[PDB]
């Protein structure tokens, strides 16, 4: 596996990644806002031929000296011919290394509550559990999920 | 407070935003006209721009009025008037940072390089802030990207850009991140690779600790470009110590060493061996790191899948040299023995054996597959039945192993018979697989998915090297009923809608392809199966559907990313800016955006154009003109994915690189035909009142109708998950290339006599009167080519024919073209008939005539009636009757659609008899 | 995963 930065011209092979009923796709504005304010969190992870595996979103978003400069994931996903070996772990590991080398509190995350693989995936890596927004996945006529917010703090710092 | 209350009021939603806005005029400023336009600029275009163009002359220097005019310009695409504000607001007042920053902006969106330089100098000028100064080298730099391939990229914009910023490296004023990787960039773009590699290894380099590995992985570039080998081999080494897991570094390992070796490298006599450290030199220090590797990974709870893959590298490049000399690695089939045996109950326990699978000697392939089948814990096979697995780690090893036997080269030797007992055998193990995994969330794919797609791989392919055509029938009632069970496998969907669209039905096509959610940038990488088959097939209102889909999106492409490439100055990026112009270019330049414009604009003529708009008024709604494409034609990119498909296939025969180049150069030729037919069409209104273009874009549509007839020649057998071929194939046999050069001959004729007049044009008529005539009877022929029965049921099969429905389709849009010329020589003939004598008798027979044939196709079209009255283990009879029901289904609206069509095209025959 | 907008 062959861990690296999510360049674009990789928003036309992630067709493996993003082709299940969890993982959105965001349209282009989003990507290239991702890529352009914080291309550290955006990990990706390469097979040896092709095949990204799974990339990693995310995002650094708060405020310092009031306690809430913290570090999200907004979006994680490995393809599910690749799955069961340890990478989303890695990828978490990574995001979680990296938003604690800029001083941040705690890392936050947002599972929708239907799924217990993700739920069941972050209550082990050491996720505590926040408040359960009501209502959050907007749709895409049919019913929206609730979102359990988990926060993992991690080496408090400014 | 009238500029916070009556402009919070003034942006409820539509009405509320202007009611109260409109209310405005008459109740109180300087931009109501454009609060009224922004929410009033839905489908008029003139009414919003006699406001628009208004105020944005009346010097408005306010933030309000200046942020929803730099809105209302950017949506309409029409940036080039955005730049025109802000200026125009400077030269009245020199701002001292807002308004020259929005100028700068401005001239970023706009596209002008040249001029965005001189505006950033003067904003640092005004301010000397250090963000600032860089924007300058940024757009020096932009206007260096774009007029490369000469002297003014190495020797007029970048060496200008790096003593600009050399001019500031001399002081301090450098303390950031952007500044460096800037630096580093106009460093490497010159091509001064030494003088780069040190502003990184040095001072300026600590600084730029930012991203994850963002000094070894800039460090690594400079070292493998100065061709400086063991300082590239000591940071792979020392990055592997760290992971043990990275292939981006075993590869650059391996490289390195092997250079060292070719080189004959030999260490220094003091200190360590390079600027990095311990290089290793040959296959010794090579191989010993790797069985190192391999062994710390093996005191893990991990299981990581690094140094076993890294051996067998290791094990093809050293035999890639050198075969007779070999220490201790071992043979490879036991390397993948084992790496089977350790990683086998992974789903990517193929992808991984599939690369290194040219290592086996090419005849024990069913020796090894043999011996992988030994190591699986299975049942007992002589119980009257199958040899099944017995948990969900064995189910995967024996799916792997089925995996490995298709790829090996073994379930394409069989003839026809093995070929398909294989598929009753990976049918019951299908069936087999799902008491496990019975309890899964309806978004996890059950177990034993996989054992229906090898079972629909070895049916396509009996069906394509047979066409038994009694196999895409059981082909599709195990996807639907693979697809009923696990319903979100994507693969099911995909499989459903090729096969679907390879019968003839595409309605299914369309409720699978809303299932599997393809949102914004996959409309660039997967809905080119929607767009081949949207109009193809006949289906008007989920071809027009699925073209606005496509539309839509790449046009916000266009805009959202000229904002995000504005806005990667503002965070500093420096380094994404050529990343982000080369992904919008290569989503201008997409093959998939011609196709979609093009078919989008003759959906829109072969919909509503002389049915319920005239032809002239419907090609001024789309500003379409016979001597301007805004195609690329040099640039045309072919980003379709292409490997959505898993396909387990021997690796020699599923996707060559040959497929795909000739797969883009026949795209490339079937869009050049429909784009020329497009604007050959665009010059009939208007040719009425020049001629001399509608004249050469004939020569060069006949040039490409033979350019295309001699690639069909050259018979391509493309793969079943290949890349689709095309209409053009298709276009030929049912002669409609002729029956419309035909006609776009008669039109130019028609235009001769016009010029000349019916006074002694007496060898013009007679020309005119043999084309009606042999264009009559090619229109006859088509016909004739595409009667047949779009289902049968000989001998209990069904037997679909789509080739009946696309010789139907192609005929429809042939009529077409043929009743727009038309209607340009009743055009010509009227006012002549009217002034007041041989031509028009035949022209008036020509017309009494298209209108019969209309009519027998719009009977014909009258397979409905034939169609509706067919007839046609315990649950695999069940998908039958549901797969039948759908394709039957589908051809009926198909052949709905065209009849309707037809219906309404022949009633404008009745505004051409003359 | 966070919402599309
Ligand atoms: C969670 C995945 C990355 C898979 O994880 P992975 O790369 O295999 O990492 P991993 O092996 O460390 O898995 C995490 C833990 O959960 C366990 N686990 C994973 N999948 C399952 C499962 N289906 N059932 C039970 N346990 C499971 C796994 O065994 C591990 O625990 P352990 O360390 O004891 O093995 C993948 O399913 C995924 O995230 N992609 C699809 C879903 C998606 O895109 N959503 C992201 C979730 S958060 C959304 C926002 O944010």
């Amino acid at each position: 596996t062959t861990l690296r930065a999510f360049t674009c011209d990789d928003l036309f092979r992630f067709n493996n990644i993003n082709l299940d009923p969890l993982t959105e796709t965001y349209g282009i504005p989003f990507y290239l806002q991702y890529l352009a304010h914080w291309p550290e969190y955006f990990i990706v992870a390469e097979a040896p031929g092709g095949e990204l595996m799974g990339y990693i979103m995310g995002k650094a978003e708060g405020s310092v000296a009031r306690e809430e400069w913290h570090g999200h994931v907004t979006a994680l996903s490995v393809a599910p011919e690749f799955r069961r070996l340890g990478l989303a772990a890695k990828l978490m590991e990574l995001l979680e290394e990296i938003s604690e080398r800029k001083g941040g509190f705690f890392v936050d995350l947002f599972v929708r509550v239907s799924n217990q693989v993700a739920v069941n995936m972050y209550k082990q890596l050491g996720y505590s559990v926040y408040r359960t927004v009501i209502e959050y996945y907007s749709a895409s006529g049919e019913p929206d999920e609730d979102a359990y917010d988990m926060r993992k703090a991690l080496s408090r710092d400014t | 407070r009238r500029l916070r209350p009556i402009y919070d009021y003034l942006d409820n939603g539509n009405n509320k935003m202007a009611i109260q806005q409109a209310d405005k005029l008459l109740k109180k400023h300087c931009a109501k006209v454009l609060k009224a336009i922004g929410l009033q600029r839905t489908g008029k275009q003139e009414e919003a721009f006699t406001l628009a163009q208004e105020v944005a002359a009346l010097e408005p220097t306010d933030d309000n009025s200046l942020q929803a005019l730099t809105i209302l310009y950017r949506e309409m695409h029409r940036p080039e008037l955005v730049t025109k504000l802000y200026e125009a607001a400077v030269k009245k007042v020199p701002n001292s940072e807002e308004y020259h920053s929005h100028l700068f902006m401005a001239y970023a969106r706009v596209g002008e390089y040249k001029k965005m330089q001189q505006a950033g100098m003067a904003l640092y000028k005004i301010v000397p802030k250090n963000p600032y100064y860089f924007w300058s080298v940024m757009s020096l730099i932009m206007q260096s990207i774009s007029a490369q391939d000469e002297n003014l990229s190495k020797t007029m914009f970048l060496p200008l850009a790096e003593r600009m910023v050399e001019k500031m490296v001399k002081e301090d004023k450098i303390e950031a991140e952007a500044e460096v990787e800037l630096y580093y960039m106009i460093l490497e773009r010159l091509g001064k690779y030494q003088e780069a590699l040190d502003v990184i290894r040095g001072k300026l380099g600590e600084k730029l600790t930012s991203e994850i590995q963002s000094r070894e992985n800039k460090c690594m570039a400079m070292y493998k470009k100065l061709s400086r080998w063991p300082e590239c081999n000591a940071l792979s080494r020392r990055l592997l110590l760290k992971n043990s897991d990275d292939w981006q570094f075993y590869l650059t390992y391996f490289d390195s060493v092997f250079r060292l070796i070719e080189e004959a490298w030999s260490p220094p006599a003091e200190g360590e061996h390079s600027l990095e450290g311990e290089v290793h030199y040959s296959a010794e220090k090579a191989v010993k790191f790797i069985e190192d590797r391999i062994t710390e990974e093996s005191k893990s709870s991990r299981h990581l899948r690094g140094p076993h893959l890294a051996k067998l590298e290791l094990i093809r490049r050293l035999r890639s040299q050198g075969c007779n000399d070999e220490y201790k690695l071992g043979d490879p089939e036991e390397l993948m023995f084992q790496y089977f045996k350790k990683f086998g109950d992974k789903p990517c326990c193929f992808t991984d054996l599939k690369v290194f699978v040219d290592l086996l000697p090419a005849t024990q392939c069913t020796k090894f597959i043999n011996q992988l089948l030994g190591v699986v814990p299975l049942s007992t096979p002589t119980e009257d039945k199958l040899a099944l697995p017995a948990d969900i780690r064995a189910l995967q090893q024996h799916l792997c192993v089925v995996q490995l036997t298709r790829l090996l080269g073994l379930y394409h030797t069989m003839d026809k018979n093995q070929k398909l007992s294989v598929v009753r055998e990976l049918m019951l193990r299908y069936q087999h697989g799902l008491e496990f995994g019975k309890t899964c969330l309806k978004t996890e794919l059950q177990f034993s998915d996989y054992y229906c797609l090898l079972a629909v791989h070895a049916l396509i392919d009996v069906w394509r090297e047979t066409g038994d055509e009694t196999t895409v029938w059981q082909a599709l009632t195990l996807l639907e009923e693979g697809l009923t069970h696990s319903p979100s496998n994507a693969q099911f969907k995909l499989l459903l809608v090729r096969i679907y669209c390879m019968l003839g039905a595409f309605e299914p096509v369309v409720d699978l392809y809303s299932s599997l959610d393809a949102k914004h940038i996959q409309h660039d990488t997967i809905g080119y199966l929607l767009t081949r088959y949207a109009e193809s097939l006949g289906q008007y209102a989920a071809a027009s559907q699925s073209c606005n889909f496509a539309l839509r999106f790449f046009h916000s492409n266009q805009k959202d990313t000229s904002e995000y490439i504005i806005q990667a100055y503002k965070y500093g990026a420096f380094e994404k800016i050529p990343e982000f112009i080369a992904f919008r270019n290569r989503l201008n330049n997409s093959l998939h955006f011609a196709q979609v414009r093009t078919e989008r604009m003759l959906l829109d003529l072969l919909l509503e154009a002389n049915i319920s708009t005239s032809l002239a008024e419907s090609i001024k709604s789309m500003n379409l003109r016979p001597e301007e494409d805004d195609i690329p034609w040099e640039d045309l990119r072919d980003n379709r994915d292409l490997n959505v498909f898993f396909s387990w296939d021997p690796k020699d025969r599923d996707v060559s690189e040959e497929h795909k180049k000739l797969s883009l150069e026949e795209e490339t030729l079937w869009l050049r035909i429909r784009s020329l037919t497009l604007r050959l069409i665009s010059g009939l209104p208007s040719l009425n009142h020049r001629i001399d273009i509608l004249r050469l874009l004939l020569q060069q549509l006949e040039a490409t109708l033979e350019t295309g007839k001699r690639f069909i020649e050259k018979d391509i057998q493309y793969p079943f998950l290949g890349p689709v071929p095309t209409r053009m194939g298709g276009f030929f046999n049912s002669g409609c290339s002729q029956c419309q050069i035909s006609s776009f001959y008669l039109v130019n004729d028609i235009y001769e006599l016009d010029t000349s007049g019916l006074e002694d044009t007496m060898e013009i008529q007679e020309r005119i009167e043999n084309s009606f005539k042999s264009l009559l009877d090619q229109l006859k022929d088509v016909f004739s080519k595409c009667k047949g029965d779009l289902l049968e049921v000989k001998d209990g099969n069904l037997k679909t024919h789509p080739t009946l429905l696309e010789n139907l389709v192609f005929f429809v849009e042939t009529i077409s073209v043929i009743l727009w010329v038309s209607s340009y020589c009743e055009s010509v003939l009227r006012p002549y008939k009217l002034n007041l004598i041989i031509m028009p008798p035949v022209f008036t027979s020509f017309q009494d005539y298209v209108t019969g044939l209309q009519t027998l196709i719009s009977n014909v079209v009258d397979h409905i009636k034939g169609l509706e009255t067919h007839l046609i283990s315990p649950e695999e009879r069940k998908f039958s009757k549901t797969v039948q029901g759908k394709v039957q289904s589908s051809y009926l609206h198909s052949l709905l659609e065209m009849g309707e069509l037809l219906k309404k095209r022949l009633e404008t025959t009745k505004k051409l008899k003359i | 995963m966070d919402v599309f907008m």
